[PDB]
């Protein structure tokens, strides 16, 4: 999900209109520059099918959903990412002992507090208290 | 850390530029690694050699 | 583009390759895709190398392919000067009319 | 070199500041190589001594 | 003794946990398997 952040440059380049959304004039300009000539109705109904609002203003979530549909990410990696995102109650990409205890209690797989601290220090390899994605994957490896 | 046995060099490596290099001895690397077993697994699985 | 490189001993030792994407300008092709327009957008977003400084003026013009190929080819044709030292490792040169002090 | 006695400066320097100096000197490889992006400070210090 | 260590909790962390609980699984089989493995290892 977060890997799509690199798409910002392509989004800015395609949004030649500068209004934060695509424009038929800019699309025609890039079309003429590249020399192809699809139908005006073809480009219009493509814009209508892509854009969630459909009123010409093609927003980011349209291309985001297109990329998500095309990705078909691996089930295991998707499960790991979802588990991290739901364990991180803040969703910022950080796992804390409080968040781990809260998610364990909510899911019913509660453990004693010493066991929670023990699980934190298992993943903790750099020794600063944080638990990250590769630490999570190393824990998942068994 | 995997082979644990010394071996002879199959080839020759020569400089063409003014170069700066950092070198590590096998024994001390192994000792630090076996002390920090936790980092050892991640180091082994992440590190890949060029040749 | 390909360019083998000679040697100071008048031998030839090395082959040099260069590559570039033209997907956004060639015909659209898709073996499997979520949608045709989505595949087109993804290919165009992959064509960023050409879409960059090498062709940033394109949206202000039309039928730019007549000059885009030459613009891309010039940066590779410049490699002939790079082929000059011919694997040799040697001291750099100094300008004439300025004489070595020693 | 001339008058620099780098080894003498090192042995004059006490152990922790020696650790900091060698960490600074190997900062290049430490930050750029991904294998070290996960290391702990103690193993970083020991490796800095070794390098 | 440097070999032993103590466990503790912060007052701020406890307050955060309490107010989070005040604000407050079948697909979780893989993480539950990890939980069972951790329980077996602690056994």
């Amino acid at each position: 999900e977060e890997q799509i952040a690199e798409f910002k440059e392509a989004f800015s380049l395609f949004d030649k209109d500068g209004d934060g959304t695509i424009t038929t004039k800019e699309l025609g300009t890039v079309m003429r520059s590249l020399g192809q000539n699809p139908t005006e109705a073809e480009l219009q109904d493509m814009i209508n099918e892509v854009d969630a609002d459909g009123n010409g203003t093609i927003d980011f979530p349209e291309f985001l959903t297109m990329m998500a549909r095309k990705m078909k990410d691996t089930d295991s990696e998707e499960e790991i990412r979802e588990a991290f995102r739901v364990f991180d109650k803040d969703g910022n990409g950080y796992i804390s002992a409080a968040e781990l205890r809260h998610v364990m209690t909510n899911l019913g797989e509660k453990l004693t507090d010493e066991e929670v601290d023990e699980m934190i220090r298992e993943a903790d390899i750099d020794g600063d208290g944080q638990v990250n994605y590769e630490e999570f994957v190393q824990m998942m490896t068994a | 850390w995997k082979e644990a046995t010394l071996a002879q060099s199959c080839a020759n490596v020569r400089a063409l530029t003014y170069c700066d290099l950092h070198v590590i001895k096998r024994d001390a690397l192994q000792k630090v690694l076996e002390f920090y077993t936790a980092f050892s697994h991640s180091f082994s699985r992440n590190l890949i050699l060029t040749y | 583009k390909i360019a083998p490189i000679r040697n100071e001993q008048d031998k030839v030792v090395l082959f040099l390759c260069t590559f570039s994407d033209i997907t956004a300008f060639k015909q659209p092709i898709e073996d499997d895709s979520c949608k045709g327009w989505g595949k087109f957008a993804r290919l165009t977003r992959a064509l960023t190398s050409s879409r960059g400084v090498l062709q940033q003026l394109a949206p202000s013009v039309q039928k730019g392919e007549n000059v885009h190929k030459h613009s891309r080819l010039a940066e590779v044709l410049q490699l002939g000067s790079d082929i000059l030292p011919q694997y040799k490792q040697e001291a750099p040169k100094t300008p004439p009319h300025i004489i070595l002090h020693y | 070199s001339r008058g620099i006695d780098t080894e003498k400066v090192l042995q004059i320097c006490p152990k922790d500041m020696r650790a900091d100096i060698c960490v600074h000197l190997n900062r290049k490889v430490f930050k750029e190589h991904p294998a070290f992006r996960l290391a702990s400070d103690g193993c970083l210090r020991a490796l800095a001594m070794e390098f | 003794n440097l070999r032993k260590r103590i466990v503790f909790r912060k007052i701020s962390d406890v307050k955060r946990e309490e107010e989070e609980r005040m604000k407050r699984l079948p697909p979780d089989h893989p993480v539950r398997r990890l939980f069972q493995r951790f329980r077996q290892q602690k056994e």
